[PDB]
RNA sequence: UUAAUUUAUUAAUGCAAACAACCUGCAUUAAAAAUUUCGGUUGGGGCG
RNA sequence: GCCUGUUUACCAAAAACAUCACCUCUAGCAUCACCAGUAUUAGAGGCACCGCCUUCCUUAAAUAGGGAUGGCUCCACGAGGGUUCAGCUG
RNA sequence: CCUCCGCAUAAGCCUGCGUCAGAUACUGACAAUUAACAGCCCAAUAUCUACAAUCAACCAACAAGUCAUUA
RNA sequence: GCUACCUAAGAACAGCUAAAAGAGCACACCCGUCUAUGUAGCAAAAUAGUGGGAAGAUUUAUAGGUAGAGGCGACAAACCUA
RNA sequence: GCUAAACCUAGCCCCAAACCCCACCUUACUACCAGACAACCUUAGCCAAACCAUUUACCCAAAUAAAGUAUAGGCGAUA
């Protein structure tokens, strides 16, 4: 996504009431273009076994595409929610 | 090369809103209002059947289903 | 400047006035000598002395510098340790 | 030479300015629109 | 990317012609190798210093020589008084030598037929020549 | 504007078709191509390209009649009224095609290559090399697109693995899979070029409107280094 | 002269008359009330005061969003309240230079999505905002069910909303018929988003549909004379022969 | 127009983004254009 | 100026614009122009058909007129600009 | 004595030298243009249709063209 | 609805000479070389004579199209309702 | 003494209060046939800056005051 900011500061509008821009409020510059900042990790609960990952159970960390492409859509992940988390624990307890 | 450019061609119908992807609710049309709005989802129309005769509205059938049709071609 | 603004119908300042003169509130203005900070290196002492004064300025630029500004740039301050308390009031003047 | 610049038709009148081609586009409703706020007897050709 | 930029660069900003370019690749292919912005400066030190159009370019293999070549030996032979740059017009005092009699020829044939000067004078002048380079640079 | 493609229709067929002059404008009413307007009106006559084409419920390599040879306003090259089994189809007619003539269309790529006759239709594999060709197709079936000007001939340079490489009129080299059909000999009205209009109002009549009257003058913009040498005075 | 109401209150008095009055209270608060959307283009100020640098006073300062521009492409997909943003900057980032307008556009990615609630599969146009914040949600509906109808900003997400919060309400059996414990668990793990069907029928209904909505419930065809006339006439007889 | 300021727009490429292409963001290069200006003295003109 | 044509509607009809012919540049290709076309094609432009090689005279007096790759070349034509025999005429 | 015209159709206009009664081809009232001419058309689905016109026959062509049906 | 160009489907071009002609003479028709009238005119560009073309790149009725940071242009910067 | 001259109300302005049979999208005002195209998208510029190129007040949801103050600004016109 991309971030702006006004290049000129609104004056404060209140507590109400809203800002009133003009024709120089709407002159921005780009702080920050999320798509170019660097990769992060989804952590996903692996179901099935799958190769070079995990066998099944185990948090694991996954490029977002693998995980959003491959593994969720296929089922052979699940999100790493505390649900989730919770119910694998009690699997691996019980086994 | 096919013959009959697409400019020419009958024009696609526009997508079905999403609307109608959706299983568990009913869409709300412009059908009920008796015109078109460009704010209510398209109707899915049934198709007609005029219900009698009218000579100068004919539509003959395919031409498969006609009494004298034959699978040999005769050459007149 | 602006006599009338369009958005309290009131008279404006002109701030490059008050960026750059001192109003005392016995009606004089005090103002820096241009170019006291220019190219001191070819200036004599004497020079850089005279440079380096705070300068009351003409009836005429004062009149000019009162209808620039507003009158709240021309009322009583009673700032904490002023350094121009003094020179605020007139003392033993004829006429 | 000049001055008979208009050489009547009623296919090209009703066809330009008719009341079909000033609703066929927005434009050309907002022009009735004007017509109809200011009173005009005649609002379209 | 490379290859379609030398060519870009030979058509767009040298305008020569699709044919030109096919035979400028045909007879100098060192030119692909050679950098971009060094190739235009060869090219614009022909057409506007030196008064070379580009036919004769192409003709004469210009591009094949190297930048220090030709500027060694067209400005001894400019300030020999030897070349002269076109006017506005196209027309020059007297006829300019050729490209073939200025590049493809041995240093010493260069020299002798054309320049009529000393060897010794040569290797001064560009010794002279490359300081100015550099200092220009 | 109300601009609708006269090639509406979508069936084959043989008779001259009425086809609408464009001026040069596009379906927008603005003028897109100068110098055309007016001319002769014209009949087109649907040329049938992929002249492997059998007939339904039939397959294989079939003959054809060549019932005429005729003028074609659309065309630089003549076309040629040709009938097979029970339909008649227009094609592009070679140098020496003649009515009363048979034409081969074959798709079969024979281990040796086909005596080349004028005419007939074979694979780009089954022709010798350095046989005169036109009417080429850039893939197979899709249809001639190259070589179908009159008088035009392009040549089978080479044929390696099923990839034949063909010089085209412009004298450039393109690569065809070999199965792609093209059929020998060079386009008919090879005199094309020597053709004179004679007068304006020739050109006129083939719908070529004249040149804009405008007189028109890039340049090499010089670098700082050499904008010293630009404009030298005399 | 001067209208009795300022103008922009022209819309709210015509909600509180007509068919708009009629329709049902919750779906008109859920129109009236407002709530800003979650910062997308801007990064929101940590606080509501800040000692400026120049002159090292506190002073109040305010989040004013950014203007966004969706256009109807948008609302037949999911954007992740991303939008295009139409403004203007200064060639080389300095005002002394020339100011040029630019319009910055999300990058559109075509995704399948899966929800079990209705137990399909969409594509859907879909940003990278919208599947991080899936991605944080856990999933396609709960997304859908958490979002606001401010947030999500999409007609087809309202929609989706609709249609599983309407599941959710009725427990409907065609949630994998058949599998009646598959059903089961499905809703208990969406139990906390259900909601009466009431309400959920109305969940994500412009002014419009809604109005084409209402009309359509309180739309019959009038009762004949004939039928009340004789109602009344015979409870008037029963009356007379009663006393 | 080799006056100043721009690339908003198109065309290319490069790097990101995403899984080769398309799309988006950021750059670079061109084409096309856009806004604005064209000080003073020296009868005019050229060079001054 | 090759020619027929076109042009400043309302002060310029021309030597200007176009023009066959020739020349230069660009493009290897399908379903809305080019084009339902494909290098003998299409577009952009230059130039202008074709064809070739490489002091005297007029008057009596005549600042008028005529003769001793481009460049040359006037066959035909012109409400084009000049000159002229003879005739004609307020 | 003139005749460039004129009579019709088209297009345009819309009662704009018909009668009566008044004002000074104007006003008010009354009347009138009658369809055969012309406009206003076509039941579907496929399928058909290479061979100009020019007295259409010689002849000549090029700029290659307005004229059709079947089940 | 003028005009520039274009699209669809139409129409006109006597007579003579030549012969299949962007040919010659010359009606209608289109144009507008020169002179005269006129100049608040019959006319916000006309009239009379004279003249160019007049089977073509011709003229022309009908309907449609291209719209102003544009159109159209056999470039005159011409024309796009005086 | 001719042309004429004279008029007073038709109405309007600013506020307050108060919220406001038939035909007709085809050639509109046309009784009567196979649909499908449907909408949303920064105002700009004049002008001021004595040119002009960044910039230049404008239905805002309580009058007053804070205050033309803090701030912004070719730190300048001005906001
Ligand atoms: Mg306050
Ligand atoms: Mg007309
Ligand atoms: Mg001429
Ligand atoms: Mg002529
Ligand atoms: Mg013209
Ligand atoms: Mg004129
Ligand atoms: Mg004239
Ligand atoms: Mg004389
Ligand atoms: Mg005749
Ligand atoms: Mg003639
Ligand atoms: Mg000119
Ligand atoms: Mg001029
Ligand atoms: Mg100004």
């Amino acid at each position: 996504t991309v971030i702006v900011e006004r290049w000129w500061k609104v004056p404060l509008a209140g507590e109400g009431r809203k800002p009133r821009l003009h024709r120089r409020h709407r002159v921005y510059k780009l702080v920050e273009d999320t798509k170019h900042r660097p990769k992060e990790n989804l952590e996903l609960i692996l179901t099935q076994s799958v190769e070079n990952v995990g066998v099944r159970g185990d948090l694991v960390s996954v490029k977002k595409s693998l995980g959003r492409n491959r593994l969720l859509p296929q089922g052979l992940a699940v999100y790493a929610s505390p649900e989730n988390k919770k119910l694998f624990e009690e699997e691996k307890l019980l086994r | 090369y096919e013959w009959g450019v697409r400019s020419t061609r009958k024009s696609e119908p526009p997508p079905l809103d999403r609307v109608y992807e959706i299983p568990g609710l009913e869409p709300i049309t412009f059908a009920g209002k008796m015109h078109f709005v460009p704010w209510l989802a398209r109707p899915i129309f049934p198709p007609w059947d005029r219900g009698y005769k009218d000579p100068r509205f004919y539509r003959s059938p395919p031409l498969h289903e006609h009494p004298l049709y034959k699978d040999q071609a005769c050459y007149i | 400047l602006t006599y009338f603004s369009a958005r309290k119908g009131k008279r404006k300042t002109v701030k490059a006035v008050i960026d750059r003169f001192l109003r005392l509130h016995c009606g004089l203005w005090v103002r820096r000598k241009a170019g006291y900070k220019k190219k001191l290196w070819k200036k004599t002492p004497a020079r850089k002395k005279r440079l380096r004064e705070f300068v009351f300025c003409n009836k005429t630029q004062s009149k000019l510098l009162d209808k620039m500004t507003t009158s709240f740039w021309k009322r009583r301050n009673w700032y904490v340790d002023d350094p121009y308390q003094k020179y605020h009031d007139r003392t033993n003047l004829k006429v | 030479a000049r001055g008979n610049e208009y050489q009547p038709s009623n296919i090209k009148r009703k066809n330009k300015h008719g009341w079909v081609r000033r609703l066929s586009t927005p434009a050309g409703v907002q022009v009735i629109l004007r017509r109809m706020l200011k009173g005009r007897k005649s609002l379209s050709h | 990317q490379d290859i379609n930029d030398t060519v870009r660069l030979l058509k767009e900003k040298c305008l020569f012609t699709v044919q030109q370019v096919t035979k400028i690749l045909h007879s100098c292919p060192s030119v692909l190798r050679e950098d971009l912005g060094q190739l235009e400066y060869k090219f614009q030190y022909a057409y506007f210093r030196m008064g070379i159009k580009h036919p004769d370019i192409v003709k004469s293999e210009y591009l094949q020589y190297s930048l220090t070549k030709i500027k060694q030996r067209h400005i001894y032979l400019e300030r020999l008084g030897r070349y002269q740059t076109p006017d506005k017009k196209g027309q020059t005092q007297i006829p300019n030598p050729l490209l073939k009699d200025i590049l493809r020829v041995s240093e010493a044939e260069f020299l002798a037929r054309t320049a009529c000067t000393s060897v010794e004078e040569f290797q001064v002048f560009k010794k002279l020549l490359a300081r100015e380079e550099e200092e220009s640079e | 504007a109300n601009f609708v493609s006269w090639k509406s229709r979508t069936k084959y067929t043989i008779t001259p078709v009425k086809m609408r002059k464009s001026g040069g404008r596009d379906h927008t009413g603005r003028i897109r191509v100068h110098g055309i307007g007016g001319g002769h009106k014209q009949r087109y006559r649907m040329i049938d390209f992929l002249r492997f084409r059998p007939e339904e419920t039939k397959s294989g390599p079939f003959e054809e009649k060549v019932i005429q040879v005729r003028y074609d306003p659309c065309r630089s090259a003549d076309i040629a009224l040709v009938a097979g089994g029970s339909r008649k189809r227009w094609i592009i007619a070679t140098e020496n095609m003649q009515a009363g003539d048979t034409i081969l269309n074959s798709n079969h790529i024979g281990r040796m290559a086909v005596a080349a006759r004028e005419g007939d239709a074979h694979p780009l594999g089954a022709l010798p090399v350095g046989t005169l060709i036109n009417n080429v197709e850039s893939e197979p079936g899709r249809g001639a697109q190259y070589i179908r000007a009159a008088g035009t001939c392009g040549v089978l340079l080479r044929k390696v693995n099923g990839t034949a490489i063909i010089q085209l009129p412009s004298k450039r080299q393109m690569q065809v899979l070999e199965t792609c059909v093209a059929t020998v000999g060079r386009v008919s009205n090879v005199d094309h070029n020597k053709r004179v209009i004679g007068k304006a109002g020739r050109n006129r009549w083939l719908g070529k409107r004249p040149n804009s009257g405008r007189w028109h003058r890039r340049k090499i913009r010089p670098l700082p280094p050499m904008k010293s040498y630009v404009k030298l005075p005399s | 002269p001067l209208h009795k109401y300022p103008v922009w209150l022209w819309k709210r008095l015509q909600l509180r008359e007509g068919i708009c009055s009629r329709l049902p209270g919750h779906y008109l608060r859920s129109l009236e009330e407002e709530r800003t959307p979650t910062p997308v283009h801007y990064r929101p100020h940590g606080a509501k005061f800040k000692i400026n640098p120049k002159n090292g006073q506190r002073e109040r300062v305010e989040d004013v969003p950014i203007p966004i521009y969706f256009p109807p492409e948008s609302q037949r997909g999911l954007w992740g309240g991303e939008g295009w943003i139409l403004g203007q900057i200064y060639a080389n980032n300095d005002k002394l230079s020339k100011r040029l307008k630019k319009v910055w556009k999300p990058q559109l990615f075509e995704r399948e999505f899966y929800s079990e609630i209705l137990d399909k599969k969409f594509t859907v146009t879909v940003t990278m905002r919208t599947l991080d914040l899936i991605d944080e949600a856990y999933g396609l509906d709960f997304y859908i069910l958490k979002t606001p109808k401010e947030d999500l900003c999409s007609k087809f997400g309202m929609d989706l909303k609709r249609g599983m919060l309407l599941r959710l309400a009725r427990q409907d059996p065609q949630l994998h018929p058949e599998d009646p414990e598959r059903r089961a668990a499905i809703y208990d793990k969406y139990k906390e988003f259900a909601i009466p069907e009431e309400e959920a029928e109305w969940v994500g209904l412009t002014l419009e549909e809604a109005i084409e909505k209402q009309r359509l419930l309180e739309e019959k065809d009038p009762v004949p004379l004939f039928k009340i006339y004789v109602a009344e006439l015979i409870q008037q007889l029963q009356q007379q022969a009663l006393s």
